[PDB]
């Protein structure tokens, strides 16, 4: 897997939990 | 007594010296005086060569012309004469600078440029005008063997050209030296001027020689000859090749009864058979002049006060140890295993026609006999190898071509005859040496 | 050309075998065999032609067999293989060359017939008993026929026999008795005499006689001289121009005791040898390699003859 | 200069000062013993006296040991050594010169002409003049380094000469000989041999050497720098099943660890817990992104709670620049831990029969970061098989076992940072075991399993179950250095000529492999021409491109047809 | 062509680490398909720079290791020529090159497979050299026996880096040289010699010697001095054989016979020649 | 010239013949020298040690000027001319020069003398087999030595072989041929018995057991050891110095019995001294290799044993072993190697490594290795095969056609 593609998911998992 | 010593000094000295005396040739010898005696008193130029057999004595026949030429002082100031040697004077530049040496010219010619061998040969001979030059050159076609023979291209050229009084005398024993010169040589140099040395032919004249060489000569001939040496070595600095250390006969002095005495036997023991046979053996052999001067000088070297008398049976004896062969005596020499290997080498050239051997080979048939012999017992491969190897280097066994040491193949350096003749020769055999060797 | 029986033996032989769809001739070179073969060959109007001398290796030799039979060349190997996969008669001339380096090409030469027809030409006849088919000796010129082609070339009596049976007895050798004849007439023609007498002859021989090499032999020791006839009859039995010390040495063993003189041991043989070597008589390396040496003969059978048996 | 540049050459400086020390450590008995020889004849004829020295098989590394011996006998001021390479003695000429040259640069450089005048009667002149009246004499000694290269001849006459030239001159000579005596005898007839009178002497072989340095260098606790189990197991496997270089070990080595630390400045951190902060506070953006970009960190950034400090480890630099002085610790000490639990399983191990799992420290080592243990069925072997000794024998297998991690512990962890730490923890474990141990059938597999649990399971963990970012400390990858150093370049060209990765050629090759061992030029040249003037050059072209690369060979074995060599 | 192109590209950006990897005591060394010359003059052109920088073209039959010694001895060392055994100039260079520091050499060897350096030595000396740390080797590798000339030592005096480096473009200078029957030549005739007997050799040998013995006077050599010599030393049978030999001589366009005496030429400079038994020693 | 062989004869006994003939040609410096003179005899006949002596003798008693000279040492001519010159010319050193043989000549007839003082000069050179190895003008020359200066001198050849494999492709001169052979065995146990007194004060020297030892020692005990070590090793060695120190060591051995409180002394004496008679000629005081290194060995010894097309059905000893192709070998290792490794630039350096290590040697174009085609051949074995066979647990046996 990508780093990036990663670190974005990552972000949206926490935009995720912010929500 | 002292009169033993006196006479065996004498014999040795004549033999092993006296550079000028030379007996018979008398064409030849006039030959080479009646050119050389052209180039000298008449101041032209020439190119000889004497061919003959290594051992007969050319190179004195010209140092006997050259002692009877030179004395006459109207022919000695004038002449110079220059020795060169094939062995030593290699290289041209060597026998250049020779040259220069042996006219006396070294100094005259000390710090100078030469574009080649001829601008420098021109000065030489320039310097010179007057007088003249005679070149002996012994070991002719070592000069030939020269690159581009440029020595002899122009001391023939020289001698063609007329200019300058010079003689070119070559001495070789190589009867196609005339095919070893380049065709600018060739051209340059006097065909069929070549004179062969005959050599003493005649047995007769053989055991002349050797009476003459045996015996010894009243005491006004060694005056004379001793006169004429002298006369010899006072020619120029005195240092001339045949004059330096001479026989120098005016040393010795023997009274007439010794002398009668002395040539009384010499000539009995000459008129007996066996003496005549030896000398006959030794003819058959080589009939060369240095054989027979061997040969006297051994026997003459034998000579002591316990035994004075020289006879035939000395001459035999010394015949007899010329006659012997070396390799028979060198493998009496060797040990019995060394031996056990010859004979396994010569039951395996025997069976298979003389088939290159392998250590392999010998050792299995060494080892065959090894292992029934009651003297051979308790002793394998490496002493086995050793004695291999030492046959190896005494060149008994010679190699025929990084290989193997016990695989190599090898040719063996006897014949059966040698070694049948050591068999019966040799002491003491333990008896299965000889029954192993015997057959089968 | 007095010889004409073997001609026709060879002549028969060939015609037979043609029509019928391995001769081993053998002679010394003054015999003249190739000339009479190729003759009988010339006569007939697969034929291939091979010699020892024109091959560098003997393995070459299938080489040029390829070349002569299929051109243009190959190696030897796939030489061999078509070889082995096989009227066509084949001359080898000088045989003695090839067979005397390796013997496998000459073995299988004469077994390639047995399963064509070869021609075998040589300077020897036991060259096969070193190592099944026909074979023809041919003998040299006899004393008669020297005489009649003496008589032939001067052009039962009686002054022209009396020099041509001379020249023909002195000679030995048809070449030798031919060489005297030339000379003879030329020192008739010069003595402005239209018949050779015996005078012409005897000048002839002396001037001969009077060469350098035959002096030179002649100026040899005795051991020396049975040294020299040594080396020529190793030459002879051999078949090859170069001799080895040791056949060298049997031969002198065998001429010094038929002479009745005794030859001294092979070291003073080698010292012979390199001083006969050394005088350019003869041709010697070293004697490093004693027994093993080899011994070039550097003075012809001529000079010889001259020197020792006139 | 860069960061990761000067720890890298610290590093290896460091390795290579260590090596070296091992390897005079090593050299340092043979040498003593050699210069007690040679002065031993220098006190007190006609042969000379020689020492063989059996150096098998790696001709190249032992250039050093007679170097120390020259510069050990120079110290010692009892002699003036020459060496001559079999190169420099085609002709005895050149190795006489040779040696007198070299004796006299050499005595030119204790003090402290031409070739061509370099007779035997100058040297001996020389010696005379210099000292004849010591009075005690000097010695001139000869090493031939290269004995398997060296000329029989030229060898056999050189001796002979040295020897015949004894008495007046002390000559001595070494054999630095890779086979055995056998050679030295195989190459020497006895007329020669008679004359050296030889002293055979041995040096530790190279796999010995191996071990050890593998054993004190590579596996010690003082490098940060660490290497995988694979390429650990190949440098090993090319040494062992190749050549027997030491040095090409520590060059392949020395290739790791470069093609390591050029990974980018991150990898700096790479060193002493101490020097490594510094480095951490010198790292910028990109470091952190590589060393965010490595693997062992996405579980690290997976395994989390409050998602705030996912995205301030994501995203804020300052923030994961506050963790890596605790991972880096936990890494290191977790290696530190590592190398002590193996100091202790070794022996635990390494003296059962079979030997399965493995004998030396290196084998556990490979099999420790290759594979789990408590998985593979070997250590399960290694259990059973323990589970059966019992009585003194296994109590005083243990008992060997804490007493080597404890002296290891106090020798190889005290004098290093971190080593109050890894001491603090594994020091109670052991204590731990002892006392199961002095406790003794069931206490046994209780024993087994505590030393299984407190060490097996936690310390000698796999490299896939590694602490967060074991990384920078290990070095995988060995695919490519492999490729760089091994170089088997006829499967590229076979690979390239079969099938282009990116074609004349190609087809050429592929008919050249389609025809057998021999080859028609027509009929291939017309195969081609129906796989496809101009082509006809074309196809020249190409088969001497193939007779160029050497897969044909114009061969006369017939008719204009051409061999491949190939198979 | 633009895939190779973009590959060339590839191995130019390859070219920035080599560097650091030749610092480190290593010499890099590619086994690629196709011709490496332009990739490494390209690296000579942009890399490298600065000054002493050599280079060394292996597939030019016409040179020798001697004169490149001679050429790196000459004016970078400004010692002067090389001594006349290489290993004693490969000692000059290395005490020398020891003796100076911080002044690297760059050398490159174009097809290091030779020949001229398919023998051993020339791969003794390279590697000798190359184990000095000051200097630095970049060698490119086309034929595929190329490492079994290579020992231990030499193998490790030759700290290679193998880089694949696959290039698809000829060989066209490299091939230009191999000559084949599909199609005097200098490097053939060793070969050609090497395949001949032993005696063919001797005779060729004998004429070959007195050819260099008399290469001035602008005026070798006569039949009858071959055949003396050939004869004195039993290396042919008879006048036949030798003319045989000298016809397959021809054959192979080695010898020319130029007939007026019969004269035989060889059609070739002396200096190849001096080459030529220089390496038959 | 009587005082040298009386000077000689104590030193050298069953030598007074040899001493006798070569002090009749070279006794006296007043009297003329043969100017060549060429002894043959085999190693240890004591040859090099009497000329030497002679040379000592003639020296001291005599106005002569001796120079001993070994031929191995002069690889070139100059070195010899240096030697024979500076050995001739005393008090004259770092100083001479001799470009060739000519200036030898003419410096050596520099030289010079006056007959009053009737001096000499003579040359000895040892191993003179070398001679004929160099030059080809030096041996000519030398043997002619004597005539070219014009100078009482003679020249003396020392060898092994017969002169007969001496003689040049152009003439060699007349030279004086003596011979020295190996002493019967009488003669080898007196010189060997004679140095009783000397190894009996010896060991003395060397405290019950030094008195039983003194008790128990005389001519006859020791003749009768000599004729015991003999009887066991004149058979196979002739070399007396060989037998003095066998002798001496195994004397040590033979005499420690006698002196332990106890004929026969036969058993434990025979064992040393065939166990010193194996190891005669040699003076006293497991092979590790890679696992594809000992393939490539194994298989290329497998190569060496059998021969040609058995490598089909498997993949004369006495003669040696095979040639191999490379490829042959590589098919062959591949073949028995069944591990199957691609080919890496190190296992082709692997094989050159074996062939420069002379494990393995190549016979056949040493060049064309890569042209294709070296032919290499095996040198080791069959033991040390078996033993890496045994080694990795390979059977090479099963491999051998035998
Ligand atoms: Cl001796
Ligand atoms: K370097």
């Amino acid at each position: 897997e990508d780093y990036e593609i990663w670190k974005a998911r990552m972000l949206a998992k926490a935009q995720a939990k912010l929500k | 007594d002292r009169e033993l010593v006196s006479i065996r000094r004498f014999l040795k000295e004549r033999l092993q010296r006296d550079y000028t005396t030379l007996r018979g040739y008398a064409k030849e010898r006039s030959n080479v005086r009646l050119l050389l005696q052209r180039t000298a008193e008449m101041g032209e130029s020439n190119s000889l060569l004497l061919l003959g057999p290594r051992g007969s004595g050319k190179t004195t026949l010209i140092n006997s012309v050259l002692a009877d030429l030179l004395p006459n002082k109207s022919f000695g100031e004038n002449t110079l004469i220059v020795h060169l040697d094939g062995n030593l004077h290699t290289d041209d530049r060597v026998a250049l600078k020779s040259i220069t040496v042996q006219m006396q010219l070294e100094n005259a010619a000390d710090g100078k440029v030469f574009g080649s061998f001829a601008e420098n040969l021109a000065f030489l001979l320039q310097c010179l005008k007057s007088k003249s030059v005679i070149f002996i050159l012994e070991e002719f076609d070592l000069f030939c063997a020269h690159h581009n023979q440029t020595l002899l291209y122009n001391l023939f050229d020289v001698s063609q050209s007329a200019q300058a009084p010079i003689c070119v005398l070559g001495v070789t024993c190589r009867l196609d030296v005339i095919e070893l010169l380049e065709k600018r040589v060739k051209s340059r140099f006097s065909h069929r001027q070549v004179f062969l040395f005959p050599s003493l032919r005649r047995f007769e004249d053989y055991v002349d020689l050797c009476r003459d060489l045996l015996s010894l000569p009243t005491g006004n001939s060694l005056l004379l000859a001793a006169e004429k040496i002298y006369n010899l070595q006072n020619i120029q600095s005195g240092a001339l090749y045949f004059s330096r250390n001479h026989f120098d006969p005016g040393e010795y002095g023997f009274s007439p009864r010794l002398r009668d005495a002395w040539n009384k036997q010499i000539c009995k023991v000459l008129a007996t058979q066996q003496a005549r046979s030896t000398l006959q053996a030794l003819h058959d052999f080589d009939i060369s002049e240095a054989y027979l001067k061997n040969f006297l000088f051994r026997l003459v070297a034998h000579l002591r006060p316990q035994s004075p008398h020289i006879t035939a049976e000395k001459m035999a004896a010394v015949g007899s140890q010329f006659e012997g062969d070396d390799k028979i005596e060198l493998l009496c020499g060797l040990s019995v295993l060394e031996l056990c290997l010859i004979i396994a080498i010569k039951h395996h050239s025997q069976i298979y026609d003389r088939d290159s051997f392998n250590f392999e080979i010998i050792y299995a048939r060494f080892s065959k006999f090894a292992k029934v012999s009651t003297t051979m017992q308790a002793v394998e491969r490496s002493i086995v190898l050793k004695a291999f190897e030492h046959l190896r280097i005494a060149e008994l066994i010679m190699p025929l071509t990084k290989v193997q040491k016990e695989f190599e193949m090898h040719k063996l350096a006897l014949t059966y005859s040698q070694i049948h003749h050591c068999m019966q020769r040799y002491q003491a055999l333990p008896t299965e040496v000889a029954q192993w060797a015997q057959s089968s | 050309p007095c010889r004409e029986r073997e001609f026709e033996n060879i002549y028969a032989f060939l015609e037979g075998k043609i029509q019928d769809q391995c001769m081993y001739v053998s002679g010394v070179p003054g015999t003249g065999k190739t000339a009479t073969v190729t003759g009988v060959i010339r006569t007939l109007q697969e034929y291939l032609e091979i010699n020892g001398m024109r091959l560098t290796e003997p393995r070459q030799a299938y080489v040029q067999i390829y070349k002569q039979l299929t051109g243009k060349t190959v190696s030897w190997e796939q030489a061999h293989a078509l070889l082995e996969k096989r009227t066509t008669v084949l001359l080898v001339d000088e045989l003695d060359i090839l067979c005397n380096r390796r013997q496998d090409v000459v073995y299988n030469l004469l077994d390639w017939p047995t399963k064509l027809v070869v021609v075998t030409i040589a300077n020897t006849m036991d060259l096969p008993e070193r190592l099944g088919l026909t074979r023809l000796t041919f003998q040299p010129y006899s004393h008669k026929q020297l005489q009649e082609i003496v008589t032939a070339r001067l052009g039962k009596g009686e002054a022209v026999q009396l020099v041509a049976r001379k020249v023909a007895a002195v000679s030995g050798d048809a070449r030798r008795a031919l060489d005297i004849c030339r000379r003879a007439t030329e020192i008739a023609d010069t003595a402005a005499v239209k018949c050779v007498t015996m005078l012409h002859v005897q000048q002839a021989l002396a001037e001969m006689i009077a060469s350098a090499k035959v002096q030179a032999i002649r100026n040899c020791s005795r051991m020396e001289q049975i040294f020299l006839q040594a080396i020529a009859a190793e030459v002879t039995r051999t078949g090859v121009e170069e001799t080895t010390f040791m056949g060298v040495y049997q031969q002198v063993e065998t001429i010094a005791a038929f002479m009745g003189v005794t030859f001294p041991p092979p070291g003073r043989a080698l010292r012979l040898c390199s001083k006969l070597g050394a005088e350019r008589l003869i041709i010697s390396e070293h004697s490093r390699n004693d027994l093993f040496q080899k011994i070039l003969l550097n003075v012809s059978a001529d000079d010889i003859h001259y020197a020792l048996r006139v | 200069m860069q960061p990761f540049y000067e720890e890298y050459r610290k590093a290896w400086n460091q390795i290579n000062d260590h090596i070296a020390d091992l390897q005079h450590r090593s050299y340092a008995r043979t040498l003593e013993q050699l210069v007690d020889f040679v002065v031993g004849q220098a006190e007190r004829d006609e042969v000379l006296p020689t020492a063989a020295l059996l150096t098998g098989i790696n001709q190249p590394d032992h250039l050093s040991q007679f170097t120390a011996l020259t510069q050990r006998l120079h110290a010692q001021r009892a002699a003036m050594v020459c060496v001559l390479q079999s190169r420099d003695c085609a002709t005895l000429k050149a190795a006489v010169e040779t040696l007198v040259f070299g004796l006299v640069e050499d005595n030119a450089e204790v003090e402290q002409l031409r070739r061509s005048q370099c007779t035997m009667k100058q040297l001996k002149s020389w010696y005379t003049n210099n000292f004849d009246s010591e009075q005690k004499r000097r010695q001139l000694v000869v090493i031939l380094p290269d004995f398997e290269c060296f000329n029989a001849s030229v060898l056999q006459d050189l001796i002979l000469i040295l020897s015949a030239h004894c008495g007046s001159l002390p000559f001595v000579l070494v054999l630095g000989v890779a086979t055995a005596m056998t050679a030295v005898h195989g190459t020497l007839p006895y007329h020669v041999s008679s004359k050296i009178r030889l002293r055979v002497f041995q040096t530790q072989a190279a796999p010995t050497g191996l071990n050890e340095v593998l054993d004190k260098v590579l596996l010690s606790p003082k490098y940060a720098f660490h290497l995988s189990g694979k390429t650990f197991k190949f440098l090993t496997h090319i040494f062992l099943y190749y050549d027997f270089s030491i040095h090409g070990f520590i060059q392949g080595f020395k290739y790791c660890l470069m093609e390591h630390f050029f990974g980018g400045n991150a990898f700096a951190l790479c060193t002493d817990y101490s020097k490594a902060l510094g480095r951490i506070k010198q790292l910028t953006h990109e470091d952190m992104e590589t060393i965010r970009r490595l693997p062992s960190f996405r579980p690290y950034v997976e395994q989390i709670n409050d998602c705030k400090r996912i995205i301030a480890v994501l995203t804020d630099d300052d923030y994961l620049k506050k963790k890596l002085p605790q991972l880096l610790r936990d890494c290191l000490l977790h290696f530190l831990l590592f190398r002590c639990s193996l100091e202790f399983l070794t022996e635990l191990v390494g003296d059962l029969p079979r030997c399965p799992l493995g004998k030396l420290r290196r084998e556990l080592y490979v099999n420790c970061l290759n594979r789990a243990i408590i998985s593979t069925p070997e250590y399960k072997e290694c259990l059973q098989m323990l589970s059966f000794l019992s009585k003194d024998e296994f109590v005083a297998k243990v008992n060997r076992a804490l007493e080597r991690t404890e002296q290891f512990l106090v020798e190889e962890i005290a004098p290093l940072e971190l080593g109050e730490a890894c001491t603090a923890v594994l020091r109670p474990k052991l204590e731990a075991i002892r006392l199961a141990v002095d406790e003794v059938g069931r206490a046994l597999q209780k024993t087994l399993q505590l030393i299984e649990t407190q060490i097996v399971q936690d310390h000698l963990r796999a490299l896939q179950d590694a602490p967060p970012i074991h990384e920078l400390f290990v070095f995988s990858d060995i695919a490519t250095v492999r490729r760089n150093i091994i170089g088997a370049p006829r499967a590229a060209l076979h690979t390239a000529l079969n099938n282009p990765h990116f074609p004349d050629l190609s087809v050429v090759y592929k008919l050249h492999l389609e025809c057998g061992r021999m080859i028609n030029l027509f009929d291939w040249l017309q195969a081609f021409r129906s796989v496809v003037p101009q082509i006809q050059a074309r196809f020249t072209r190409a088969v001497a491109e193939l007779q160029f690369l050497g897969y044909i060979k114009m061969s006369k074995r017939k008719t204009d047809h051409a061999t491949r060599l190939t198979w | 062509e633009g895939s190779i192109n973009a590959i060339m590209e590839e191995y130019r950006s390859y070219f920035p680490k080599w560097m650091c990897i030749l610092n480190e005591g290593f010499n890099i060394l590619l086994y690629g398909l196709g011709s490496k010359h332009q990739l490494l003059q390209s690296f000579h052109r942009e890399v490298l720079h600065k000054q002493t920088v050599l280079v060394v073209n292996g597939f030019f039959p016409s040179l020798t290791i001697k004169d490149m010694l001679d050429s790196i001895t000459s004016d970078i060392l400004d010692a002067g020529i090389s001594p006349a055994n290489p290993h004693e100039a490969v000692d000059m260079i290395e005490e020398e090159f020891a003796l100076i520091p911080e002044t690297h050499l760059f050398l490159i060897v174009h097809n290091l497979d030779g020949a001229m350096l398919r023998n051993v030595k020339a791969q003794a000396i390279l590697s000798r050299l190359a184990r000095i740390p000051n200097i630095h080797l970049l060698a490119s590798i086309d034929h595929i026996n190329t490492p079994l000339l290579w020992d231990q030592g030499k193998l490790c005096s030759f700290n290679f880096s193998w880089w694949d480096c696959t290039t698809m473009l000829p060989y066209t200078n490299e091939t230009a040289f191999e000559n084949s029957l599909l199609v005097l030549a200098l490097s053939s005739m060793r070969s050609v010699f090497s395949s001949l007997t032993t005696n063919s050799r001797g005779i060729y040998m004998l004429i070959v010697k007195y050819q260099l013995k008399n290469k001035g006077n602008a005026t070798g050599m006569p039949f009858r001095d071959l055949y003396s010599s050939c004869r004195e030393a039993f290396l042919v049978s008879s006048d036949l054989a030798l003319r045989a030999q000298l016809t397959e001589f021809l054959d192979h366009k080695l010898v020319k016979s130029k007939r007026s005496s019969e004269q035989l030429t060889i059609p070739i400079d002396g200096a190849l020649l001096q080459q030529f038994l220089e390496e038959q020693e | 010239m009587e005082a040298i062989c009386s000077s000689l004869e104590p030193l050298f006994p069953c030598r007074e013949a040899a001493i006798e003939t070569l002090g009749e040609l070279i006794g006296d410096s007043s009297e003329t020298y043969p100017s060549a003179i060429y002894l043959f005899g085999h190693s240890g006949t004591g040859k090099t040690a009497l000329t030497r002596a002679f040379l000592k003798e003639c020296g001291k008693r005599q106005n002569v000027r001796t120079a001993h000279l070994n031929a191995i040492e002069c690889y070139t001519t100059k070195i010899m001319l240096e030697i024979l010159l500076d050995s001739l010319a005393p008090d004259q050193g770092d100083a001479l020069k001799v470009d060739n043989m000519l200036d030898f000549v003419e410096q050596l007839r520099r030289q010079a003398a006056t007959r009053v003082e009737d001096q000499g000069f003579l040359i000895a050179v040892d191993n003179a087999e070398r001679l004929r190895d160099m030059d080809a003008n030096v041996l000519p020359v030398l043997l002619r030595l004597q005539e070219l200066t014009n100078l009482n001198l003679c020249v003396i050849l020392l060898s092994q072989l017969p002169f007969e494999k001496f003689y040049n492709k152009t003439g060699l001169s007349e030279i004086v041929c003596l011979h020295l052979a190996q002493y019967n065995k009488a003669e080898t146990q007196r010189i060997l018995g004679s140095d009783f007194q000397q190894v009996r004060n010896q060991l003395l020297e060397q405290k019950k057991r030094l008195e039983i030892c003194q008790e128990a020692v005389t001519e006859d005990f020791y003749n009768n050891y000599l004729n015991l070590f003999l009887s066991v090793f004149y058979k196979a060695c002739r070399d007396v110095p060989e037998l003095q120190l066998t002798a001496r060591k195994c004397l040590s051995t033979y005499l420690e019995p006698v002196l332990d409180g106890t004929s026969r002394l036969w058993r434990h004496i025979a064992g040393p001294l065939r166990s010193a008679l194996t190891q005669i000629y040699m003076r006293i005081e497991s092979l590790e290799l890679p696992y594809y290194a000992k393939f490539l060995l194994i298989a290329a010894f497998l190569a060496s044993h059998n021969a040609a097309k058995q490598d089909k059905r498997l993949f004369s000893t006495t003669l040696g072993p095979k040639s191999f192709s490379i490829d042959r070998l590589l098919a062959i290792f591949y073949a028995i190697l069944e591990e199957k490794v691609g080919l890496t630039c190190n296992l082709l350096s692997q094989i050159s490594t074996l062939v420069h290590l002379n494990l393995l040697s190549f016979v056949s174009g040493e060049q064309n290795i890569m042209e294709g085609s070296a032919r290499l051949q095996c040198t080791i074995g069959l033991e040390f095969v078996l033993q890496i066979g045994k080694v990795v647990g390979f059977n090479v046996r099963q491999y051998l056609c035998d």
